[PDB]
RNA sequence: GGAAGUCGGCAAAAUGGGAAUUCCCACUGUCCCUAUCUACUAUCUA
RNA sequence: GCCAAGCGCGACGUUGCUUCGGCUCUUCCUAUCAUACCGAAGCAGAAUUCGGUAAGCGU
RNA sequence: AAUGCCGCGGAGCUAUCAUCUGCCGGAUAACGGCUGAACGCCUCUAAGCCAGAAUCCGUGCCAGAAAGCGACGAUU
RNA sequence: AUGUGGAACGGGGUAUUGUAAGCAGCUGCUGAGAUUAAGCCUUUGUUCCCAAGAUUUG
């Protein structure tokens, strides 16, 4: 796990989308953001300076595994474009026209099994099935909607709301086939998925985020080797 | 802040024209020039 | 606040009432004041999406209410261009209840959000569902 | 206390230049006698009220500026008291607060006096009197100024010790090396010298062990200093970290070490006790060691080994007291953009071009652009890869219906 | 920071470069800044800097002497103590209390006013216990009754400053 | 740079010009004109207002397609590779089928009128 | 902390300063005519201004010394500046 | 009341702009001129990639109004030396070209069709029988002279306004030495210099003219409007060439078009010559004469010095809710018609 | 936006309403912050 | 009161307790709240305190 | 049908309800110095000289003397 | 004071409104018709107009 910060804001999960296949950092701004991105990943994944709708919020606005990648119908055909160029042909790119744009808000998704928002629409479901490859869930994290932001999702390790029962608890991770962990990041930030990007090999976590906390997320996602 | 008349901004405002920014504007006028 | 917000019409005087969105359980936001006013004479301050402005709970919980504390407007009634030069105006006057930090006090919003009220608060963003 | 924020108390003489100077330069100074007997009145009841009010608020901010000992923690009112007189810094605060409220009420029977001006003169006779009274009063209070100033000083240099979190003191014999192991541990980097006691005062050192944070406190060997350090121990929940001289260097015997540390015990009671034998490489010992709870551990103070091993065993002592496979790449198994981009144009100066990074085949396709829309219809919205057989065949259908 | 962080730091790493010659070039040319004070300045800051000086010389003067010597509406508008009240005498100009400085103990002892014996402006205002300059008044002596003489103006003074008849 | 089609007019909508309206239900209307977009406020249908596309289109006066060189553009949500020979045969495809488009547009008011 | 670089351009009439006290500005610094400023390889960090005119020399050190100042910062803490070692002829 | 800096609150004693300040005269820049003339035809919008580092909306498209000006060349018909005096600049002497078009002499002229016609005539004459003099005030112009500004007037007949007077003007010739100026301005003599010879779509220029007066109106009331005034840093967007077709259409657009909106410009008609984009508004009404003058001070500000790549100029009819570019696509939308 | 105007819902629009001068609801250019139109006045001429 | 350089006073020091009333507006003054720059202080940094120049610009 | 009523409505006007633009040189005050006497030392000051405030004066912008002026064109 | 001259109209472009009268069986002729410079653009269209009166000026 390393430390990040986007300008002053420690929620680069915000401003940033981490997969396993590629990274997806904003535009125009601050060029060290990227290049500690590029540190850790620039040899492993390429890593795309774009920006969604004219946004630095790609990292919410947008949801997407290892292969595949969505962004809400607001996306501008020049950024569409943008990102087939950047990212690589085995990495399909789709639009989604969804009444919820906060695509990455609403979705929380690992490479193989995706929770989604309890009102995403049959469409919305059925391409990202198709995108995605990965089974759709529909649930609610904590009893809250906004699944793609109050739950990080990796592939061997979730982390959730701190306020969830342990039923629940229990219930989630044998659905998501994968241990999970009710915890908080940045010092008491609840929102983990907007604190926190993981993909596979590597995890990202805000500046503000205790030492406590990272020792935490680095033993259940078992990326100390 | 200080406003346009600061005698320091001045100054920077010079380092500014004495390298390629005033320079970049010379032969940008010699291009139109020779034209 | 994170990164510079561009200027856009104001739609959202003082001594208005408005829709709050969130699930804090507040239903109407009474604006009191407006953060960054300059002294200018004889004007109300006024309010635009994105903006963060002392805002009271009319109606709501009644514990909630009788705090007068920073709300982020994310609708705005009146028409406003976007630097792209697009004009946008939404139905209703949505505010968020946030603490001076910059965080949601509710934890899920209802309505779509305001792309410059996503971006210049990242938090919002995070808790938003729809960013129209 | 430690917390400091205390404005700075200037001498009785510039306290009254101060008051004196910001009457004058807010208040009006300009009263021609043609103005009316109301008009003078109020004039010189305005300069007298803002000179009260002037006095009143600098005594009141000196008064709140000045940390409550009573409500202060037990560790921080003792280390004042030791440090400072206690009882005399109430009594100047006491005093100061005596000629607040006589200013104040000098104040009011002056103000009530010029209610009932007659002239001119005896306006400002009037207004010049209650003024002098005033300086008088605060000319009185000189020592206490001093006082304060000094207390303030020392105050804000006072060290902000944390006694609610983990803490380790290290109290014992003077120049025992517990300073040493402790400069050592922790960043700070306390002085030692020849002389006795030469950390006259309480240094403390912040350090992480175990994803814990633990505070450790140096002490003066066991005067102002080791009744500092006994006050320090007295009320602080923290493990004792004594240090006998195995080899006496230090200046003490083995012996009268032990024979201090069973005397200090009395407030090493109810805490891990550390019988640390410093110089290890360079009877009583057994009392120490029989005791129980003092853990024998080496540290060889010539030759710096075992510092770590103490800290370790006293932090553990104090703790005791209280189907979804990785995609894992081999690159990942096995310049920058911030340093190009300074390079280039430094932050905010420099465009950086997306061109670059992207997986266009010809580099000459990457850089070259394509048009969005043309003749109204968005080419990059239908323009599809198979367009180039698609066009082919359509002229062909085309020419064929055509014929 | 510790207690004496700054000096610590002049221990392990030392004084300004020039500090030492700055310091004596400030003291040298003290004498020619404090003279073009003198003259430059105006207005209060001149005033305060002539009797501060003045002041100083002074003491200066002495110590180089001890040094020398080492080697060798109807109302009344005046302070008042309390048909015939016809006029108002206010609460506020009223005083109760009086500073009276015994002659030969020479010490201030402040007395309440038992009354008073005349007061040389009128007879009216001697009945209306008017307290001026001149009024003797009588005070208790039991903790030091005697008359004693006002030596001030309370009306303009704002403190009833006497002087003792002994 | 996308040229959107208003919501009442089904008329093209550039930047700039006209109005974009956002709903509840995230549903984007853009009205190319004031004109239009007050239709929209006094919620007039468009099929019933007389001179927008959607009445043209459903009363007979307009065709109900034309697959003009097999194809004439689509929305597209996948993005395609770059590929200098691929975006020169399509524009000369663009104005080929403009062309057919026009000839169609004009029969078929010969046979209305007809 | 941080190192002080200082650039000599024809023949040390104009002396450029960077990283004083980390800052990026370019402190440039013209001498007055007939100073020329050498770096001593004999002493590390050290300035060597010979001229004819004393008044051109000594204003030079002046000049140099005004423009590394330190502002808003504890002067008895900071001792980062430029400051005249020793005041002699070259023969 | 507003800024005193503009207190004479008066109508301008001039219809066109005149330059009150010119570029400061250089030895070591060759040979250039320093201002020009067009004339506002109007304004439309258009989208323009922005790329400015460090803004929040970087690598981006943003909607700017953009002014046009229809600048065709104008004809350098004499040159004038200025003399430095302690009173000033004083006009030493000034020396005209052989030809002058009616144009230009239609500026000498109130009554233009019930003169004679007069004008130049001997000057004409005396320039054919003997260069002799007019080579003695050339020497004189290049000797003593230290200011050169060249005489020229726009070629109003060209642009699509019913006026037949040529605004004649001065333009300073900053560069070289005077003998250089003076070769220059007797090269040139009765020919063409372009705008492209002047602009280089990459400067921020000073657009100076007369504000639209609007009359009468109600800190003393009086006429409020028709004032001089001189507008700083204003950006040629696009030096666009009237007789290629290409012009208004962008890299990103193609389609191409004309910058003329259809059916033409608000009460200014056609744009046929070569015409200059600016950025934003500029003083006066359209169909007004128009001064154009290379910024005085250098401001090397990261907008003053970033490029510009357009991408799609609006052209739909301002006249009403314009909603089609060209007629062309204009057709293809809308069902054919029965006409 | 909705009484933030002013000592104040004066005048308008609402229809004004409800409940005990006050409160709630509604309403509006009173206000932010003015803008546009019309006739007359005003202007010049006999 | 004690001293008390000095010329019986006697300076600085020292003892003694103690109708008016307010909106807009125009300018102007600096006896400056902010903005710009300096000086001092246990001023580490940050936030200050005090003191200068200063009415350009706001309040 | 005193402009009967309603919807839309160009053109014009208009809106921080819309959009553009808003500049450079020296000279100083406080203050920091350099050389340097007075006063065989010393000293920012006396004669001299640098650094230095949103200050000052210019530049730029607005007006143009309706009793300031220049060059040029043609000539009843 | 005879010209890419000017003005009246007219055509076209362009805009606004919303499918006209009339005919036939809500539909079609009909996004037709009306208005379109009055401070919109353009004109190889038609017709007409002017190669003057008065005043002052060395």
């Amino acid at each position: 796990a390393l430390r990040a910060q986007f300008e002053n804001s420690n929620e680069i999960g915000v401003f940033s989308n981490l997969t396993n296949s590629y990274a997806l950092v904003a535009l125009g701004g601050s060029e060290n953001f990227y290049s500690v991105f590029e540190a850790e990943l620039g040899d492993v994944v390429p890593v795309v300076h774009t920006t969604i709708g004219g946004t630095r919020i790609i990292g919410r606005l947008t949801c997407g595994n290892r292969k595949g990648l969505l962004v809400p119908s607001s996306t501008t055909d020049n950024e569409l474009q943008h990102l087939r160029n950047s990212l690589p042909d085995p990495v399909k790119i789709q639009r989604v026209d969804e009444r919820l744009s906060a695509l990455g808000n609403i979705v929380a998704c690992n490479d193989y099994v995706a929770l989604v928002h309890p009102d995403i629409e049959r469409e919305t479901e059925e391409i990202i099935a198709d995108v995605l490859d990965v089974e759709v869930f529909r649930q609610t994290v904590a009893g809250n909607v906004l699944t793609g932001s109050y739950c990080a999702l990796s592939n061997q390790g979730a982390l959730v709301h701190p306020r969830t029962s342990i039923q629940e608890q229990d219930e989630l991770s044998s659905l998501l086939q994968v241990p999970l962990v009710a915890g908080t990041i940045n010092r008491g930030s609840d929102v983990i998925g907007a604190g926190l990007v993981v993909n596979d090999w590597c995890a990202f976590a805000g500046l503000d985020t205790t030492a406590t906390e990272l020792a935490v997320c680095e033993s259940i996602f078992k990326l100390q080797d | 802040t200080s406003g346009p008349r600061d005698n320091n901004r001045n100054k920077w405002a010079k380092k500014h024209l004495k390298k390629g920014k005033r320079a970049k504007n010379s032969n940008f006028s010699k291009f139109l020039k020779k034209k | 606040a994170s990164g510079t917000k561009y200027r856009m019409t104001l739609g959202l005087p003082v001594q208005a009432i408005m829709n709050c969105a969130d699930n804090s359980g507040a239903k109407n936001l009474y604006i009191v004041s407006v953060f960054g006013t300059g002294a200018r004479l004889n004007r109300l301050p006024a309010a635009s999406c994105g903006d963060m402005v002392l805002a009271t709970v009319k109606k709501g919980k009644p514990d909630l209410r009788k705090k007068i504390m920073p709300a982020i407007v994310v609708r705005q009634r009146k028409a406003w261009r976007r630097k792209d030069g697009v004009y946008l105006y939404f139905e209703d006057n949505a505010g968020v209840i946030v603490n001076p930090k910059g965080e949601m006090k509710g934890s899920a919003i209802t309505g779509p959000v305001a792309k410059e009220c996503a971006d210049l608060w990242p938090r919002i963003a995070s808790n938003a569902g729809t960013v129209v | 206390a430690v917390f400091k924020n205390i404005t700075p108390i200037p001498d009785v003489n510039t306290f009254l230049d101060v008051v004196l100077s910001r009457t004058q330069r807010k208040t009006p100074t300009v009263i021609r006698s043609g103005f009316k007997i109301s008009r003078i009145r109020g004039f010189y009841g305005r300069k007298v009220k803002f000179t009260q009010d002037t006095i009143t608020e600098k005594l009141d901010s000196i008064l709140q500026e000045f940390p409550k000992l009573n409500d202060i923690h037990p560790f921080h009112a003792d280390l004042l008291n030791i440090l400072y007189d206690r009882d005399h810094l109430k009594i100047a605060l006491s005093q100061l607060s005596t000629a607040k409220h006589l200013v104040e009420n000098v104040a009011r029977d002056y103000i009530r006096l010029l209610k009932y001006g007659d002239s001119l003169y005896r306006c400002k006779q009037l207004k010049r009197a209650a003024l002098g009274r005033m300086a008088t009063i605060i000319k009185r209070q000189k020592s206490s100024l001093e006082f304060l100033e000094q207390v303030r000083q020392h105050l804000s240099r006072l060290p902000a010790i944390d006694p609610n979190t983990r803490t380790l003191l290290v109290c014992g014999y003077p120049n025992v090396g517990k300073s040493s192991f402790m400069n050592k541990v922790t960043r700070a980097q306390v002085d030692v010298q020849p002389y006795a006691f030469t950390t006259k005062s309480l240094f403390v050192g912040h350090f992480d062990y175990k994803y814990l944070r633990w505070q450790v406190i140096d002490t003066p060997g066991i005067n102002t200093i080791e009744m500092q350090s006994i006050t320090a121990m007295a009320h602080l929940r923290s493990a004792v970290l004594y240090f006998m001289d195995l080899s006496e260097m230090c200046g003490y015997s083995v012996a009268a070490q032990v024979k201090l540390y069973h005397s200090i015990k009395p407030l090493f009671a109810n805490k891990v006790t550390i019988l640390v034998l410093n110089k290890i490489d360079a009877e009583l010992l057994q009392t120490i060691i029989d005791d129980g709870n003092v853990k024998v551990v080496q540290t060889s103070c010539v030759q710096d080994i075992g510092v770590m091993d103490v800290r370790t065993t006293a932090c553990e002592a104090l703790l005791a007291a209280r189907a979804r496979p990785a995609c894992i790449p081999d690159s990942v198994k096995t310049i920058l953009a911030r340093d190009i981009e300074a390079a280039n144009g430094g932050a905010g100066v420099y465009n950086v071009e997306l061109r670059d990074k992207y997986i266009l085949q010809d580099p000459s396709w990457k850089y070259d652009r394509m048009p969005e829309l043309l003749d109204g219809k968005n080419v990059a919205d239908f323009v599809d890869p198979e367009i180039e057989a698609k066009l082919l065949a359509l002229d062909e259908e085309e020419e064929r219906l055509e014929r | 920071p510790q207690n004496e962080y700054i000096e610590e730091s002049i221990r392990k790493h030392g004084r300004r470069f020039d500090h030492e010659e700055r310091k004596r070039k400030k003291a040298a040319r003290e004498a020619h800044d404090a003279s073009l004070y003198a003259q430059k300045t105006r207005g209060i800051k001149a005033k305060l800097y002539q009797e501060k000086r003045r002041k100083e010389k002074i003491q200066m003067k002495k110590t180089i002497k001890q040094h020398e010597e080492r080697n060798a509406k109807r109302m009344i508008t005046k302070a008042t103590f309390v048909k015939y009240e016809r006029f108002i005498r206010p609460m506020a100009l009223r005083q109760k209390k009086a500073n009276v400085t015994h002659k030969e103990l020479g010490v201030t002892m402040q007395l309440p006013i038992i009354g008073v014996k005349k007061n040389p402006q009128s007879p009216t205002y001697t009945q209306l216990g008017v307290l001026t300059k001149g009024t003797v008044i009588e005070v208790n002596v039991s903790e030091l009754g005697k008359y004693a003489q006002i030596t001030n103006n309370p009306e303009l003074d704002g403190c009833v400053n006497a002087l003792l008849l002994t | 740079m996308r040229v959107h089609t208003c919501y009442f007019c089904s008329g093209p909508v550039y930047p700039g010009h006209g109005i974009m309206f956002v709903r509840n239900d995230s549903k984007v209307f853009r009205f190319c004109r004031s004109k239009c977009h007050k239709n929209f406020k006094m919620k007039r249908n468009p099929r019933k207002v007389a001179w927008t596309k959607a009445y043209r289109k459903a009363h007979g006066k307009e065709m109900v397609y034309d697959t003009a060189l097999a194809v004439t553009a689509a929305r597209r949500n996948v993005p395609v590779r770059y590929d200098r020979n691929v975006i020169a045969t399509t524009l000369n495809a663009m104005k080929r089928v403009s062309q057919v488009h026009a000839k169609r547009e004009r029969l078929f008011y010969k046979k209305r009128l007809a | 902390h941080f190192p002080i670089n200082i650039n000599l351009t024809e023949n040390g009439t104009v002396v450029e300063i960077r990283n004083f006290l980390g800052e990026r500005i370019t402190r440039v610094i013209k001498c007055l005519p007939g100073v020329t400023v050498s770096i001593s390889s004999a002493v590390k960090d050290e300035i060597i201004l010979e001229g004819n005119s004393l008044e051109n020399v000594s204003q030079s050190a002046a000049n140099i010394k005004q423009i590394c100042n330190v502002r808003n910062k504890d002067i008895r803490k900071f001792l980062d500046g430029i400051y005249v070692s020793e005041r002699g002829n070259i023969e | 009341h507003g800024s005193l800096g503009f207190l004479p609150r008066k109508r301008a004693s001039r219809q066109r702009g005149k330059v009150k300040a010119f570029p400061k005269d250089d030895a070591s820049k060759p040979v250039h001129l320093t201002a020009f003339l067009g004339y506002k035809a109007g304004m439309t919008h258009i989208v323009r990639d922005l790329d400015r580092p460090g803004s929040k909306m970087h690598k981006r498209e943003i909607l700017e109004a953009v002014t046009v000006i229809e600048t065709p060349p104008m004809v350098v018909v004499g040159v004038v030396g200025y003399v430095e005096t302690p009173r000033g600049l004083r006009s030493l002497t000034t020396v005209w070209a052989e030809h002058l078009s009616e144009e230009v002499k239609r500026r000498f002229y109130k009554n233009w069709f019930k003169s004679k016609k007069k004008a130049f005539t001997k000057y004409a004459k005396k320039y054919a029988e003997s260069t002799q003099s007019i080579n003695r005030e050339l020497e004189r112009i290049k000797k003593y002279c230290s200011v050169v500004r060249v005489l020229a007037h726009t070629q109003i007949r060209k642009t699509p306004l019913a006026q037949k007077k040529a605004h004649l003007m001065e333009i300073q010739v900053n560069g070289g030495s005077v003998a250089d100026k003076v070769e220059w301005a007797r090269e040139h003599f009765e020919k063409t210099v372009d705008i492209k010879s002047t602009f280089e779509q990459n400067e921020m220029i000073d657009v100076i003219g007369v504000t639209r007066g609007k009359g009468n109106e109600g800190a003393r009331a009086g006429n409020a409007g028709y004032m001089h005034r001189t507008q700083l840093n204003s950006k040629i967007y696009r030096i666009g060439a009237g007789d290629d077709a290409k012009n208004a259409s962008t890299d990103f657009d193609a389609t191409e078009k004309r910058i003329t909106p259809m059916g033409g410009f608000v009460r200014y008609g056609v744009v046929e010559n070569d015409f200059v984009m600016l950025n934003g508004a500029t003083p006066g009404p359209v169909k007004r004469v128009l001064t154009l003058r290379k910024s005085l001070l250098t401001h090397t500000s990261r907008k003053a010095l970033e490029p510009v790549s357009l991408k799609w100029i609006d052209t739909a009819s301002k006249f009403g809710h314009g909603r089609f570019q060209t007629p062309a696509e204009a057709k293809q939308f809308l069902g054919t018609l029965k006409k």
